């Protein structure tokens, strides 16, 4: 016997009619005796009265709580209730599925959601994939931010890459009265990557003010945790196009699927104890006695409710009331304003749908071209096991798209370039403050037009397929009429090497 | 206007004091510009009904605040939770007249909550001030597993790391435990003897029983506890002379009520002149909304000060802590407590009689009861530490010298005498030479006894991080000091920044650099034959050493280091022989080691001179109480000329 | 001390001293602001740049380095021992008698005793 407590939704007829008979979820290895509970506009009195009545009336062996998003202080009431009654709870929902670090000692909550540490680790994994090594941090004065401010630094320490950070800023943004100091603070910070921490009722202010100080163009890129964007169904306006976030698995699942998963995990734990042939422990009495002074041999049940998996999905719940080592996906906002999957995190290896970030749509982030010339630029193979090439060496995925009319995609193997011209490029990137991405060219060596059409490096620059071009490139009057050159940095000419002496 | 505030108490008598206080505060401002009311409820044995009653209290009026106090119940933890959570839904500010648990400061969990009495965590500041006064640097921290203990430890560690000093040893026992002699035994075997306690009363009594059984409560020790550990059954049996501390006038429950009403009135007067008169929530049902100006009211209430409070000037911390409450130092003068001094959290002013300590002495105890049996670890280095086998009689053969006095020797144990293949074997040997004579002089100068031994690996010691981990532990001899294997290092240990991060050295006693040895074009590190790899010349060093770090500490030399990563020796004079056998082209290493052997044996030359100069120094654990005297002995040796006489003896008797 | 600490009067160009120099005063109320340049002064500039602190530099009046005429310590050692300063940088060697009352950092220039003769 379990209970279902719908907290808020649109038209409720669907699930209410679906909760008729225990033929739904007729795959749990036990006899299911479901009972449904409806709840109007939510408040502590309503929740307390409803669940106390249900407990006193039905001998309920467990509860599931599905709630509306954007509510802030609901889960704690559930924790206090579960502590006072010692009957378990489980909230498979949007609002109350946000982790609380300290809980009451005797409760049993079993929240389904991840903390800031795991999300930050995944965010840094995706950040390190694309060479991105500089970023700024902007955090609102939303409470529980020191935890994030220190988890960022701890995780950044944990990794091997240098992780050279520019600045951290603490804003105070709310209703539009005190909205001037944050403007100046946001005005004078520059970076290629931003990691921000704010709530959904505050991103609409942060991004709105950011779009006024030139921080939303394709040059910059944003990353925010799952605390924001609460309404994943219909994203709002004024959000940047293409911001990266991380969401646990089953972000596309249906509400019926969610309640099915909840009843399945509860019944799986119950039948897992039943295979032990011990008992089916009864809940506590009621609310009017304030009972349950100590923890009886019932303490096994809660424990046995942890490891149990289902349908090939690891559901290991930590002693902290949140699930450990799940599968989580990365999402972003395409040029349609609807989220799309990018890459899973199964068993701790990052998959990515895009080998190169699209940068869809003054500016920054200009593209460059180069080809092997033996001292100037050297192309080699990546690490034997890692793939992240040697420090002081630039990843350079060559474009081998020799055919696209009847060819799907050429696998862009991640090579890494190093040398002299690349060193000059590094110095230029540090000094004039831009961003780049090398890609070798595969149409001729340097360039010699075959009756009106150029090729190679100069060809790429002329047809506007690349903003710059660096390497072993000579100055003449033949091609200096078509592109624009820099003041020379290497002296060269023509020479005649002879055999010997 | 009619401004309404609420409160919850349990006296039914001090509620009259609450209404008297609110009326008297209304006498301060009563022109009807604002007008004050007062409501109250009582506590109940059941929690759910308590929350529902606070709900109905809230609906009763258009309430602006809540005041909650501790009833005669003995469950002091959860008592203010049902009022805080419920009102926390609507962001109604509340105040705590008396509660000390350190969970109500987590502002992400109790959304709106204030206080007028400092929590149990703030005592760490007083302990830090007392430590700064009495100058006890080596401290031991004994704490529990419940959230309060972790919070107190975190605050104390924040202070200590702010001064970059750290703690000698931290060890915790899970709550509700008995017969735990193991942890006190683990804490007994260190030089630091001051121990800092924080736990419940019953756990305090159990710790007292165990410690009294373990003799660890007598003379030579000083341990100071908080306030929760000298009350109730814990106070019954305890060693004499335990320092403590008590609140200024806490648990009055009626002194704080006047201050609470005064600050509430002062805040509401400033609030009402604002444009946003949202008007507090009315109703405990249907209203699934929040108060439109709750955060603003909390912000103005936090930053509103008071002029003359019965308990002193009232300000609030970043989370609502009492912000400069007084504190009274205590003692145990033969089964009766006493006041010894008053500290205001910023400084301690002793304004009472003399303080007795557990041993009955009157002079101030000092920590770090200095041991007299010290271990010593060293390495095999030719000019400095010679290793030899001993005879069958039990003593290595005597060896006189041209001076007319014998060479000092000692017995060094530890190795297998065969590094490559040895299942398990430790053998005794003899050690002598330069550093051994220096140790002889040091020991005879500062009254101590030594038991030398050798390392277990043979490498000098270099920090590294093994795979599949985030922590990096030092390897070899350098590790042996940190983990607790040894107490001192008398060996040619160079002084680099990375070493200086975690250990601390004495003054240098021999200066040197790095140089090159060659068998009789080779020159300094500028040639393309060296900067670039070629088979004509091959260079190498000793693995897991300082030079490895020095060549991995430079991006612009990467390729060269890579060359060194190809093949190098984990070796000794064996490398000198590898050079001798024409296998290796040149050697790069410390100045003295090479200069001794080059002029000593034959046919070998040192290339050029030094390029990177550094010294040799003794190694000691962080902030150990011996370093000052060791340095004062080393400088005296340098000034005497003894290191001069010693120098000729061992290095100038060549060529 | 010429190799390490050099004092130069400010030039009549623009009142302020030439860059890469620091304003220093030889105290004794009236003052004339010289400026000091040298080796230990460069070390001090780097230290101020790395340890994130601020300083003011003033020369000494009494005996050069240090002595003990029955507890009356003059010089920089005296100025530090009587709590009128917090550091003392320059040509200041290390020996047992000094380190008893004044602390010391690690050395950065190694010296000793030496004999100069006629060639
Ligand atoms: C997407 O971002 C990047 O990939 C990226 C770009 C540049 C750099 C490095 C650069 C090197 C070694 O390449 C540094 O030495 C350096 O100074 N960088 C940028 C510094 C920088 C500032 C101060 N402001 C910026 C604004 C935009 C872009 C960069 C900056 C690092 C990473
Ligand atoms: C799941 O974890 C529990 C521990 O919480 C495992 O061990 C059970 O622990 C209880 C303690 O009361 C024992 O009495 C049981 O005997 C233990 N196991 C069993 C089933 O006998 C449990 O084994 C774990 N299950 C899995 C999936 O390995
Ligand atoms: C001012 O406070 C008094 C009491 O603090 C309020 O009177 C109470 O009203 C409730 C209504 O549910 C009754 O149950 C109590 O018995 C009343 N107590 C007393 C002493 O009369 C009064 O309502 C408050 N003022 C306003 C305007 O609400
Ligand atoms: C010595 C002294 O004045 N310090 C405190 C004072 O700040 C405080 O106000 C008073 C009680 O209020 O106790 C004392
Ligand atoms: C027993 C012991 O270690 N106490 C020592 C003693 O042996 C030594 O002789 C004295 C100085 O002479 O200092 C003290
Ligand atoms: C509380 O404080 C008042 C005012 O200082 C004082 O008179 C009284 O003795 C204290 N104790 C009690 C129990 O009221
Ligand atoms: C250090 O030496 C002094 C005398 O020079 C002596 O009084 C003191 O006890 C010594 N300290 C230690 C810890 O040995």
């Amino acid at each position: 016997t379990v209970a279902v407590v719908f907290s808020s939704s649109g038209p409720p007829q669907a699930q209410f009619r679906a909760r008729l008979t225990p033929q739904s979820f007729l795959d749990l290895p036990l006899e299911i005796q479901p009972l449904t509970v409806g709840v109007n506009t939510t408040n502590p009195s309503s929740l307390l009265t409803q669940i106390c009545g249900l407990l006193g009336a039905a001998h309920v062996h467990g509860i599931v709580f599905e709630d509306n998003v954007d509510t802030e202080a609901v889960a704690q009431i559930l924790d206090f209730i579960s502590s006072q009654t010692h009957v378990p709870i489980l909230s498979i929902s949007g609002g109350s599925a946000v982790v609380l670090t300290p809980k009451e000692p005797g409760s049993a909550f079993l929240q389904l959601g991840v903390s800031l540490e795991q999300q930050l680790q995944v965010l840094f994994k995706v950040l390190e994939e694309y060479d991105w090594s500089a970023f700024a941090v902007i955090t609102s004065l939303h409470p529980g931010h020191a935890l994030f401010l220190e988890g960022v630094r701890a995780v950044a320490d944990a990794s091997h890459v240098s992780w050279r950070l520019l600045d951290v800023v603490t804003l105070e943004l709310g209703p539009g009265g005190p909205r001037a100091r944050t403007q100046r603070l946001l005005r004078q910070l520059d970076a290629p990557v931003f990691v921000a921490y704010c709530s959904r009722e505050e991103a609409e202010v942060l991004f709105a003010e950011a779009a006024q100080a030139g921080l939303v163009g394709p040059g910059h890129v944003w990353l925010v945790p799952n605390l924001a964007l609460g309404s994943t169904d219909a994203p709002p306006a004024t959000f940047p196009v293409g911001l990266i976030s991380v969401v646990t698995e089953s972000w596309r699942l249906s509400l019926r699927q969610k309640v099915r998963d909840g009843v399945a995990i509860l019944a799986l734990g119950a039948h897992s104890y039943w295979r032990q042939h011990g008992t089916l422990p009864a809940p506590a009495g009621d609310c009017r006695v304030h009972p349950g002074p100590v923890s009886p041999a019932r303490e096994a049940f809660y424990r046995h409710l942890l490891n149990v998996t289902w349908e090939g999905r690891d559901f290991s719940f930590s002693p902290g009331g949140y699930l450990v080592q799940p599968t989580m996906v990365v999402i972003a906002l395409n040029r349609h304003r609807l989220w799309e999957m990018v890459g899973r995190w199964e068993h701790g290896v990052l998959y990515m749908k895009y080998p190169v970030w699209p940068r869809y749509s003054d500016s920054r982030h200009l593209t460059v071209a180069t080809l092997e010339e033996r001292p100037f630029v050297i192309v080699e193979s990546p690490d034997p096991g890692t793939g992240g090439c040697v420090p002081n060496t630039v990843p350079c995925r060559r474009q081998s798209n020799h055919t696209f009319s009847s060819g799907d995609v050429a696998p862009y193997t991640k090579l890494c370039c190093k040398g002299f011209c690349i060193d000059i490029l590094k110095k230029l990137a540090r000094v004039v403050k831009f961003s780049y991405d090398l890609y070798l060219v595969t149409n001729g060596k340097h360039g010699k037009r075959v009756r009106g059409v150029w090729n190679g490096m100069i060809g790429e620059v002329y047809y506007k397929r690349a903003d710059m071009a660096i390497g072993s490139l000579t100055i003449n009057e033949e091609r200096s009429e078509i592109v624009d050159f820099s003041v020379p940095f290497v002296e060269t000419g023509i020479s005649v090497m002879v055999a010997r002496s | 206007k009619i401004v309404n505030i609420g409160a919850v108490l349990s006296t039914r008598k001090h509620e009259q004091m609450f209404r008297e206080a609110v009326n008297q505060a209304n006498k301060r401002h009563g022109s009807w510009k604002i007008q004050l009311n007062a409501t109250s409820v009582t506590h109940k044995p059941n929690a759910i009904q308590m929350a529902l009653s606070v709900c109905e209290d809230l609906i009763s009026s258009q309430v602006y605040a809540i005041l909650v106090s501790h009833p005669p119940t003995p469950n002091d933890h959860f008592t203010p939770t049902p009022v805080s959570y419920t009102a926390g839904f609507y962001r109604i500010p509340v105040l705590g007249l008396t509660t000390r648990m350190s969970i109500y400061s987590d502002k992400s969990i109790h959304l709106s909550f204030l206080r007028t009495v400092p929590p149990y965590s703030h005592q760490s500041s007083v302990w830090f001030e007392m430590m700064r006064v009495y100058s006890w640097n080596h401290i031991i921290l004994l704490v529990s597993d419940d959230h309060e203990g972790r919070a107190a430890q975190k605050r104390l560690e924040t202070l200590l790391e702010e001064r970059e000093s750290k703690a000698e040893k931290v060890l915790q026992f899970d709550p509700g435990t008995k017969n735990v002699t193991a942890l006190l035994m683990e804490a007994k075997e260190l030089e630091a003897r001051v121990i800092i306690l924080s736990a419940s009363e019953d756990d305090a009594a159990t710790v007292y029983r165990a410690a009294a059984m373990l003799n660890m409560t007598g003379s030579g020790y000083v341990w100071l506890v908080g306030e929760r550990e000298i009350s109730g059954n814990a106070l019954r049996y305890a060693p004499d002379g335990i320092l403590g501390l008590q609140l200024i006038n806490g648990k009055n429950e009626s002194a704080h009520i006047s201050d609470a009403v005064g600050v509430v009135a002062q805040a509401v007067h400033e609030l009402l002149e604002k444009e946003n008169i949202t008007d507090p929530p009315r109703g405990c049902v249907g209203n699934t909304n929040i108060w439109k100006t709750g955060p603003l009211f909390k912000r103005v209430l936090m930053s509103s000060k008071y002029a003359d409070g019965v308990t002193g000037r009232v300000e609030f911390n970043e989370d609502g802590d009492r912000k400069f409450a007084n504190y009274s130092i205590m003692n145990l003068q033969n089964r009766k407590l006493v006041q010894v001094g008053i500290y205001n959290g910023t400084h301690v002013i002793p304004n009472d009689r003399k303080i007795i300590w557990p041993g009955g002495e009157t002079e101030k105890p000092r920590g770090y009861q200095m041991s007299t049996r010290l271990k010593i670890v060293t390495i095999h280095q030719e000019p400095f530490v010679y290793v030899k086998p001993t005879l069958s009689d039990g003593t290595c053969k005597e060896e006189f010298t041209v001076n007319g006095d014998p060479v000092k020797k000692v017995i060094c144990t530890g190795p297998n005498d065969t590094s490559p293949g040895s299942p398990r074997h430790t053998v005794p040997q003899c050690c002598y030479g330069f550093c051994i004579d220096l140790l002889i002089k040091l020991a005879r100068t500062m009254n101590f006894t030594y038991e030398v031994h050798l390392v277990a690996d043979g490498k000098f010691g270099t920090q590294e991080r093994v795979n599949n981990s985030n922590k990096k532990e030092w390897n070899g001899m350098m590790g042996e000091l940190l983990s607790g294997q040894a107490d001192m290092i008398v060996a040619p240990l160079t002084i680099n920044n990375e070493r200086a991060q975690y250990i601390e050295f004495s003054k240098p006693f021999k200066y040197q650099g790095l140089t090159i040895l060659v068998k009789k074009r080779i020159t300094g590190i500028n040639d393309p034959r060296l900067r670039n790899p070629s088979d004509k010349f091959i260079y190498a060093t000793v693995k897991q050493s300082s030079v490895d770090i020095y060549f991995r500490r430079q991006v612009e030399l990467s390729t060269m280091y890579r060359h060194m990563e190809k093949h190098n020796y984990e070796s000794a004079a064996e490398a000198i022989q590898a050079v001798r056998d024409n296998k290796l082209h040149a050697f790069i290493w410390d100045s003295a080691v090479l200069e001794f052997e080059a002029s000593q044996k034959c046919d070998l030359v040192t290339t050029g001179e030094l390029f990177f100069r550094s010294g040799f120094g003794i190694g000691m654990r962080k902030d150990s109480p011996w370093k000052q005297n060791v340095s004062l002995s080393i400088l005296k040796s340098h000034e005497n000329g003894f290191m001069e006489d010693l120098d000729k003896t061992w290095v100038r008797y060549q060529e």
